[PDB]
């Protein structure tokens, strides 16, 4: 599969889609969750009465903070990407204000929301879903594609269990080494903090903080102030709870290196460093990626558009003004 | 404990 998936990337990245859809269209129901420069919302079509969730963001805010290729890179690269754990992107437009992304709807909610009310994932439960964002990592980097926020705020369980990976706002084709300080602080990688210029290799050190995040419910560096974490994290140094095995210790001991010389997915043998660590020894990788695996935990659902699953947040109307802003600035999106 | 946010800077 992997050899048809680069010209299917290449087709659909020089010829993108736009303008697929207005805002008449979409009756406005919840929101599902805010960020820095607009919100996510649940989204009913009307002539349709099928149901999405569509990704807001202020054209002004986007291009007063430097963030208009970021955004343009989002836009691009989730409609040319295809894999059975990313979000499909369906509809995008814009207007006087605004920018328009209209995703599927993941009615499963945030795999942050169940971890911390479960409090952690067992080990197999969660090697389940290591293993799609290994497959998923193994695709994107194929593409030399790069994913900057793996984080599980960004990551959706849907009906059927499985991971559908969302926000590609720092996603980039990273053809060598990129200089962008970006991310999520728990997250970032050591030579993202110094500014020393990374390449695929973050995306395998943000894997690491991920399944310990996972096994034991917490992060690895965490503190109040950011600078702090930033301290733990370049120091060297990562204690593991007590409970955690020995196999997973070890693959943790490779992810979380911070000579990435020495580090699993930087190395020669690429993903396969990962996929054939003791660890993994009890993963089918062909059937998780064909889905083809009893999911272990699977999230309720009380029908079409239920937002159960989702935290509450307070409700805002969606206002565009009058006058075009940035209009030339946005051209390609 | 809260949902963290994305840093760009
Ligand atoms: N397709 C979707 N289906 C269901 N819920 C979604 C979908 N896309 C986003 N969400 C929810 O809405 C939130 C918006 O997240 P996100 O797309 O990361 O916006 P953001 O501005 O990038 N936040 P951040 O991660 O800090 O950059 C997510 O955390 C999910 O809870
Ligand atoms: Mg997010
Ligand atoms: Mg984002």
């Amino acid at each position: 599969f992997l050899a048809k998936a680069k010209e299917d990337f290449l087709k659909k990245w020089e010829t993108p889609s736009q303008n697929t859809a207005q805002l008449d269209q979409f009756d406005r129901i919840k929101t599902l969750g805010t960020g820095s420069f607009g919100r996510v919302m649940l989204v009913k079509h009307k002539e349709s009465g099928n149901h999405y969730a569509m990704k807001i963001l202020d054209k002004q805010k986007v291009v007063k903070l430097k963030q208009i290729e970021h955004t343009l890179n989002e836009k691009r690269i989730l409609q040319a990407v295809n894999f059975p754990f990313l979000v499909k992107l369906e509809f995008s437009f814009k207007d006087n204000s605004n920018l328009y992304m209209v995703m599927e709807y993941v009615a499963g909610g945030e795999m942050f929301s169940h971890l911390r009310r479960i409090g952690r994932f067992s080990e197999p439960h969660a090697r389940f879903y290591a293993a799609q964002i290994v497959l998923t990592f193994e695709y994107l980097h194929s593409l030399d594609l790069i994913y900057r926020d793996l984080k599980p705020e960004n990551l959706l369980i849907d009906q059927q269990g499985y991971i559908q990976v969302t926000d590609f706002g720092f996603a980039k084709r990273v053809k060598g080494r990129t200089w962008t300080l970006c991310g999520t602080p728990e997250y970032l990688a050591p030579e993202i903090i110094l500014s020393k210029g990374y390449n695929k290799a973050v995306d395998w050190w943000a894997l690491g903080v991920l399944i310990y995040e996972m096994a034991a419910g917490y992060p690895p560096f965490f503190a109040d102030q950011p600078i702090q974490i930033y301290e733990k994290i370049v120091s060297g140094k990562v204690r593991f709870p007590s409970h955690f095995s020995s196999d997973l210790k070890d693959l943790l001991r490779n992810l979380l290196q911070v000579d990435l010389t020495k580090r699993f997915g930087n190395l020669k043998n690429g993903v396969n460093d990962i996929k054939n660590h003791k660890w993994f020894a009890t993963t089918d990788w062909i059937a998780i990626y064909q889905r083809k695996v009893e999911a272990p935990f699977i999230p309720k659902f009380k029908g079409p558009g239920d937002t159960s699953n989702f935290d509450d947040y307070e409700e805002e109307e969606i206002r565009v003004s009058i006058n075009e802003k940035c209009g030339k600035e946005f051209t390609e999106f | 404990e809260i949902r963290r946010a994305s840093t760009i800077e």
